[PDB]
RNA sequence: AAGGAGGUAUUCAUGUU
RNA sequence: GCUUGAGUCUCGUAGAGGGGGGUAGAAUUCCAGGUGUAGCGGUGAAAUGCGUAGAGAUCUGGAGGAAUACCGGUGGCGAAGGCGGCCCCCUGGACGAAGACUGACGCUCAGGUGCGAAAGCGUGGGGAGCAAACAGGAUUAGAUACCCUGGUAGUCCACGCCGUAAACGAUGUCGACUUGGAGGUUGUGCCCUUGAGGCGUGGCUUCCGGAGCUAACGCGUUAAGUCGACCGCCUGGGGAGUACGGCCGCAAGGUUAAAACUCAAAUGAAUUGACGGGGGCCCGCACAAGCGGUGGAGCAUGUGGUUUAAUUCGAUGCAACGCGA
């Protein structure tokens, strides 16, 4: 917006687990608005992924959240009259929509059958670091670096 | 502004006197601009025919990069 | 611009001080304006605007500086 | 070979290009690099970046003469002009002396045309 | 290159630096 | 006859005013040598070009030509063109102070004479850099250009010729009178210079502005105001500053300067819009950040086209095409 500065709508926490990030990430994942669904998706999931990986859900799911940030991505400024591609640091709301999104998306890839169990296992795989999320992370930093030497413009 | 020269009432700027010519010149060697030192248009002209003796006569340089 | 690093100076702080030399000098002006040859015509009729330009809004300001903004 | 600790860097940075030159002190050269050496092209190679990769390269190739010591004297109205500078700090040299060294004529030979585009 | 301040701009002890 | 206009003398002041001759440092180029090695150079991007016979870079020495950074200033000087490192020689003008002197010796000026940027011409030198022409590489539909790499006349010097410029303040020279303000520059008088100050009195110069003038724009004590003296020039636009003739010129050409024919306008200033690959400011799912689509498949539907005896007619950039229906 030209003249706007509201900032965000407020959201209300996870029933199951009072939290406002498992709520965003459950939004993420929902669809055609049948969140029914995507809640039993994530519930589920969480649980399989909480037994194979460690302790609790949430533990396991901010270690893999973490695993996943983005530190720095890159945006198209136009200044000189060609675009130059420019590394930006992102703020840390960003951080966490981006890694979650990051995380559906290469779930939503894999060629495992059940959708549970294809975020449990990309969960498992972020928190690791070999999953195609944190793939995605390195991609983005790395380019990031490569076209490093236009951080000041 | 207090043009220095007016102030003692001088009437030449008598290169020979080197500390006052450094005064007036910069590190680089280049005569400052009267705008900045605040001198009389007149003892302006007189100090730069002054500086430019001084630097053939090799009492002030003529640059920073010379010797 | 010759700049010696001063006893107990930090390598930024002497970095900064050389830049600041440099245009206290004016290098970058100079060569940029002896990149190319500009006629006598064109550097008299660069002079002479600037100079209207520049006194014509010193009596702006100095006259507008007596009005009701509001 | 003749280790000597301490050198003299050379900074040529043209508009289009930087060439970088590690010196004795008398004025034999040790090594030098550039940026068309550093494999950037054009538009690339006129850029600070490249200067510094070129400075650091320079340095890596002057490795074998143990200097310690380095006065740096830039030349020229180059887009970088500093990113050398701080490439050879990083590097490891101590900076002795920063001197500029362009060469600025007293109303000297003509300069070519204006360019018209 | 971008933002802030002062002016038509400097006096603002030298020293120090 | 007179001294107020004009001029001479006495003492000083500032100035890139002019001519001649030396000299200084920075820088470019080239040459010789050392170090050192694979790029340099150039553009929006490239190539031509240069470099392994060693470039570019870096250091040392040498040669040569041209021009004088900073100071530098809507600062100064000159009739205008124009004049910019420093020093010396020759030389012109302007201004201030106090007086003394001559006694209208003044102003303007057709012909005439001289000076007169740059380019150009002749003869002879010089030649670093720059650079018409030219060569090559690009760009483009084409590119006899803009861009890039080279590059000859020329630019420099001596002596002649040329004599034209938006040679412009687009404002002829001389003189007198008419409210003001802020500056700059250069003299000079007085007041305790109460220390950089205060009050006068000249010369030149920039801006703003009153009356007045002007078509308006604007000028405005440096007039485009109110007047006086002399000179030059205009008579609608094109044809045309062209033809012919004369004069000048080595030439290029310059100067003086028409007519037929043709049109009913050509022009100046200012006004309201629209536009600008002008400038500032602002807004909109305009972009950006996101989610879901269309464009691929099958089918439904509308249109175009084609076909038909008829495929009824209309809507057909956005703002027609599941529209009238
Ligand atoms: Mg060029
Ligand atoms: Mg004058
Ligand atoms: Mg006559
Ligand atoms: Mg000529
Ligand atoms: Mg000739
Ligand atoms: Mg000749
Ligand atoms: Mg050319
Ligand atoms: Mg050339
Ligand atoms: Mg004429
Ligand atoms: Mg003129
Ligand atoms: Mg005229
Ligand atoms: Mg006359
Ligand atoms: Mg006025
Ligand atoms: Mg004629
Ligand atoms: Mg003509
Ligand atoms: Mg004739
Ligand atoms: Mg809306
Ligand atoms: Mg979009
Ligand atoms: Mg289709
Ligand atoms: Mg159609
Ligand atoms: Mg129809
Ligand atoms: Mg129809
Ligand atoms: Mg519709």
């Amino acid at each position: 917006p030209r003249r706007r500065v509201i900032g965000q709508r407020k959201i209300l926490p996870d029933p199951k687990f009072g939290s406002e990030l498992l709520a965003k990430f459950v939004n993420i994942l929902m669809v055609d608005g049948k969140k029914s669904t995507a809640e039993s998706i994530v519930y589920s999931a969480l649980e399989t992924l909480a037994q194979r990986s460690g302790k609790s859900e949430l533990e396991a799911f901010e270690v893999a959240l973490e695993n996943v940030r983005p530190t720095v991505e890159v945006k198209s400024r136009r200044v000189g009259g060609s675009t130059y591609q420019v590394p930006v640091e992102v703020r840390p709301v960003r951080r966490n929509a981006l890694a979650m999104r990051w995380i559906v998306e290469a779930a939503r890839k894999r060629g495992d059958k059940s959708m549970a169990l294809r975020l449990a296992n990309e969960l498992s795989d972020a928190a690791e670091n070999k999953g195609t999320a944190v793939k995605k992370r390195e991609d983005v930093h790395r380019m990031a670096e490569a076209n490093k030497a236009f951080a000041h413009y | 502004k207090f043009c220095r020269f007016t102030a003692e009432g001088v009437q030449e700027i008598d290169y020979k006197d080197i500390a006052t010519l450094k005064n007036y010149i910069t590190e680089s060697g280049k005569i400052v601009p009267s705008r900045i030192t605040g001198t009389r248009a007149k003892y302006q002209r007189q100090l730069a025919r002054a500086i430019k003796r001084a630097r053939y006569l090799s009492l002030l340089p003529y640059t920073d990069r010379h010797q | 611009p010759v700049i010696k690093v001063r006893e107990n100076e930090p390598f930024d702080v002497a970095l900064r001080r050389f830049k600041r030399s440099c245009e206290k000098a004016g290098v970058l002006a100079e060569v940029r304006r002896r990149e190319f040859y500009e006629k006598p015509t064109t550097e008299r009729k660069r002079a002479k605007a600037s100079a209207v330009k520049r006194h014509a809004k010193k009596l702006a300001r100095e006259n507008a500086r007596r009005t009701r903004l509001y | 070979r003749k280790q000597v600790s301490d050198g003299v860097a050379h900074i040529h940075a043209s508009f289009n290009n930087t060439i970088v030159t590690i010196t004795d002190r008398q004025g034999n050269a040790l090594g030098w690099a550039t940026a068309g050496g550093s494999g950037f092209r054009g538009s690339r190679k006129s850029t600070p970046f490249a200067a510094q990769v070129a400075a650091e390269r320079c340095a890596d190739a002057v490795k074998e003469y143990g200097i310690k010591n380095l006065e740096v004297m830039v030349k020229g109205p180059g887009p970088g002009r500093e990113s050398t500078i701080r490439a050879l700090n990083a590097a490891g040299f101590r900076i002795t002396n920063i001197t500029d060294v362009t060469p600025i004529p007293h109303n000297g030979c003509r300069p070519p045309k204006k360019r018209r585009v």
